[PDB]
C-alpha cells in the first residue's frame, strides 16, 4: 500500500490565445 | 514506481 | 496494493489559437 | 492488486487553430 | 489481479486547424 | 487476472485541417 | 502505506491572452 | 505511513492577458 | 509518519494583466 | 509494468 | 506487461 | 512499474 | 516513487 | 520519494 | 522525500 | 525532506 | 505552408465584375 | 507560414465591383 | 507566421466596391 | 508572428465602398 | 508579436465608405 | 510585442465613413 | 510592449466620421 | 511598456465625429 | 533623439 | 533615433 | 533609426 | 532602420 | 532595413 | 532589407 | 531582400 | 531575394 483511493491531478501547460482577434 | 503522476521523466515541454 | 481506486489525471499541453481571427 | 477500478486519465497535446480565420 | 474494471484513457496530440480559413 | 472488465482507451494522433479552405 | 486517500492536486502554467483582442 | 489523506495543492504561474485588449 | 491529513499549499505566481485595456 | 498510462517510454511529441 | 495504456515503447509523434 | 500516469519517461513536449 | 504528482524529473517549461 | 507534489526537479518555468 | 510540496528544486520561475 | 512547502531549493521568482 | 509569391495575384478567391 | 509575398496580391478572399 | 510583404495588398478579406 | 511588411497593405479584413 | 511595418495599412479591420 | 511602425496606419480595428 | 511608432496612427481602434 | 512615439497618433481607441 | 524639427501635425474636425 | 525632420501629418474630419 | 525626413501622412474624410 | 525619406501616404474617403 | 526613400501610397476612395 | 526605394503603390476606388 | 526598387502598383476600381 | 526592380502590376476595374 503506497497511496488510497479517489487521488486527483490536473497539470495545465497552456499557452492561450496569441496574435490578433476581432471577434 | 509512482501513482497517477509522472515520475522518473527528465524534460517537459510545450512551445509555441 | 499501490494505489486505490476511482483515481484521476489530466495533463493539458495546450498551445491555444494563435494568428489572425476575424470571426 | 497493484490499482484500483474507475481510474481514469487523459493527456492532451493541443497546438490549436493556427493561421488565418475569418468565420 | 494488477487493475481493476472502468478503466479509462485518452490521449490526444492534435495540431488542430492550420492555415487560411474564409469560412 | 491482470486487468478488470469495461476498459476504454482512444488515442488520438490528429493534425487536422492543413492550407486554405474558402467554404 | 505512504500517502492517504482523496488527495488533490493542479499546476497550472497559463501564459494567457497576448496580442490584439477587439471584442 | 508518511502523509495523510485529503492534501490538497494548487502551483499557479499565471503570466495573464497581456497586449491590446477592446472588449 | 512526518505529515498529517487535511493539509492545504497554494502557491501563486502571478504577472497579472499588462498592456491596454479599453474595456 | 503500468496500468492506464505510459510508461518505459523514451520520447513523446506532437508538432506543428 | 501494461493494461490499457502504453508500455516499453521509445518514440512517439505526430507531425505536421 | 506506475499507475494511471507516466513514469521512466525522458522527453515530452508539444510543438507549434 | 511518487504518489500523485511528478519526481525524478530535470526540465519543465512552456513556451510563447 | 514525494506524494502529491514535486520531487528531485532541477528547472521549472513558464515564458512568454 | 517531501509531501505535498516541492522538494530538491533548483531553479522555478515564470517570465513575462 | 520538508512537508507542505519548499525545501532544497536554489532559485524562484516571477517576473514582468 | 509559404506563399513565396511576388508580383502577381496568389490565393485569389472571388475577383469579380458584377454589373 | 510565410506569406513572404511583396508587389503583388496575395491571400486576398474577395475582390469584387458590384454596382 | 511571418507575414514579410511589402509594396502589395497581403492577407486581405474583403475588398469591395458596392454601390 | 511578425508582420514586417512595409508600403502596402497588410492583414486588411474588410476595405469597402459602400454606396 | 512584431508588427515591424511602415508607410502602409497594416492589421487593420474594418476601413469602409458607408453612405 | 513590437509595433515598430512608423508613417502608415497600424493596429487600426474600424475606420470608417458614415453618411 | 514597444509601440516604437512615429508620423503616423499607431494602435488606434476606431476612427469614425458618423453623420 | 515603452510608447516611444513621436508626431502621429498613437494608442488611440475612438476617434469619432458625430453630427 | 527621437524626432527632428519643424514638425506640424494638424487635425481638423468639423460638423 | 526614431523619426526625422520637417515631418508632417495632416488629419481631416469633415460632416 | 525607424524614418526618415520629409514624411507625410494626409488624411481626409468627407461626408 | 525601417524606412526611408520624403515617403508620403495620402487617403482620401469622400461620400 | 525594411524600406527605401521617397515612398508613397495613395488611396482614394470616392461615393 | 525588404523593399527598394521610390515605391508607389496608388489605389482608386470610385462609385 | 525580397523586392527591389522603383515598383508600382496600381489599382483602379471604378462605378 | 524574391523579386527585381522597377516591377509595376496596374489592375483595373470598370463599370
Amino acid at each position: 500500500h503506497l497511496c488510497g483511493s479517489h487521488l486527483v491531478e490536473a497539470l495545465y501547460l497552456v499557452c492561450g490565445e496569441r496574435g490578433f482577434f476581432y471577434t | 514506481q509512482c501513482c497517477t503522476s509522472i515520475c522518473s521523466l527528465y524534460q517537459l515541454e510545450n512551445y509555441c
